[PDB]
């Protein structure tokens, strides 16, 4: 009927229609993948290129929110650009106001605050994009994610994007409490191109960042050659 | 609080910029070991003379913007000179506001061989030269590095301007109040701004007109 038009309306069962059908716009996006490696954090994301001359480093997912803190925003990316400037809006004011790197922890509920208020209005549309926030601040490695319901979980190993199910049932064999993010950098770039089909885009792309004590604790893009080939 | 005099001067390859490690309140010595040199970035460095509480605003404020500017979008850091034209015009516009950034800054900065020092008011007058100098080095010690440079234009060697920095910190320790002998220098090279350890220049206090007896006004 009408009552799945708009953020402000509750189905007879009690269900936000939009947010679901937000969410569902997620669940066909690009593949991405989470390791928080109890001495860093390991995202890497998927690129899939729709066109094959597009420069490297182009449609970028991955980035940095603060010097220890990046997000990678699964799903529509223009979304995603809008949460990252609001994180980095909320970062900067803790490194102003307070003269201290915001927690990571703070970080993901400010931003699942802000992917929250956007739905409960009615002249607004809830964000279509979900972000994985990886920091680590002065209380250790951090892995959080946010869904376009605004609702905020930590994980240890997390996988989004079209392939979530069977890309996510790699990650359950893993150890996470001796995996260490020197060998993560290989086992979530081989778990990506194992779940990717390749028989509907012909130009796919691995990019993939962390943070952990070799980076002196800040979010850099992995060195190139760090990357397995394929 | 507030802070002293600054000089600075290029030689062949790079700037020097020597400033004391002193904070006064008036007439009162307060704080003696305090580093008034900032660095900005991976290629400048700034000091400022007189209120201090201005200089650590407007130097947290400029700092604030170049790491931004560098981890947000995937760009090159601001070169010295954009990093001062920034800084002069924040200064400007804080003037026009009737809320002055009461301090003259320094400016050094070096990036692949455009060497670049220049000195601003907090007015907002800018410029540029070979030797810039601050508070009373503006009168005491910016006269020597002149003759200094002038002596020989070719350009000056590294030691051969330390040396003429030491020559002028004495003096300015000689002849300004509100100063003591435990001063630094930043040297800024190709590589980057490195600050050197505190360090005190000799003085000299026994010339025979300075007796008791010749002195005396009896």
């Amino acid at each position: 009927s009408g009552h799945d038009q708009s953020t402000d309306v509750f189905s007879a069962e009690g269900r936000v229609f939009q947010v679901e059908y937000a969410g569902k716009a997620v669940d066909n996006s690009s593949t991405a993948v989470a390791a928080c490696c109890k001495d860093g954090v390991v995202v890497a994301v998927e690129k899939v290129h729709t066109s094959r001359m597009l420069e490297k480093g182009s449609n970028n997912r991955i980035h940095a929110v603060d010097r220890q803190a990046g997000i990678c925003i699964c799903g529509l990316l223009p979304d995603g650009r809008a949460i990252v400037s609001r994180a980095r809006q909320e970062a900067e004011n803790s490194r102003d106001i307070f003269a201290t790197p915001i927690r990571g922890s703070v970080l993901a509920n400010r931003v699942g605050e802000f992917m929250h208020a956007y739905t409960t209005h009615f002249a607004y549309r809830p964000f279509g994009c979900s972000a994985i926030i990886a920091s680590y601040a002065d209380d250790g490695p951090q892995l959080f994610v946010s869904d376009p319901s605004g609702t905020v979980a930590g994980y240890y190993g997390v996988a989004l994007g079209k392939a979530k199910t069977v890309a996510k049932s790699e990650l359950e064999k893993l150890d996470f409490s001796s995996l260490t993010c020197d060998e993560a950098v290989g086992k979530l770039a081989s778990i990506l191109h194992e779940v990717h089909d390749k028989q509907k885009d012909k130009l796919y792309e691995v990019e993939v960042a962390w943070v952990c004590d070799k980076s002196d604790r800040k979010f850099v893009h992995v060195p190139a050659d760090m990357v397995p080939a394929e | 609080a507030s802070g002293g005099s600054v000089i600075a001067i290029k030689y062949k390859g790079g700037v020097l910029m020597a400033a004391d490690t002193l904070l006064s309140y008036g007439s009162l010595a307060k704080w003696p070991n305090i580093p008034r040199i900032r660095l900005l970035g991976s290629h400048s460095a700034v000091c400022a003379t007189g209120s201090y509480a201005d200089f650590q605003m407007m130097a947290k404020q400029v700092e604030d913007n170049i790491e931004r500017q560098k981890m947000y979008h995937n760009v090159d850091e601001l070169s010295p000179s954009e990093v001062f034209s920034y800084l002069h015009r924040s200064i400007y516009q804080k003037r026009c506001d009737f809320d002055p950034c009461l301090c003259q800054m320094v400016f050094i900065g070096v990036r692949d061989g455009e060497t670049f020092l220049a000195g601003v008011d907090d007015v907002g007058t800018r410029w540029e030269d070979d030797c810039i100098a601050t508070g009373y080095g503006a009168y005491i010690a910016l006269p020597l590095l002149r003759q200094a440079l002038e002596k020989n234009p070719d350009g000056l060697s590294r030691g051969e301007a330390m040396r003429i920095l030491t020559d002028c910190l004495r003096v300015l320790f000689y002849r300004e109040c509100r100063a003591i002998n435990k001063f630094q220098v930043a040297d800024a090279a190709s590589d980057g701004v490195r600050i050197s350890e505190p360090f005190d220049v000799e003085t000299h206090w026994e010339y025979e007109g300075y007796c008791f007896e010749k002195t005396a006004i009896i």
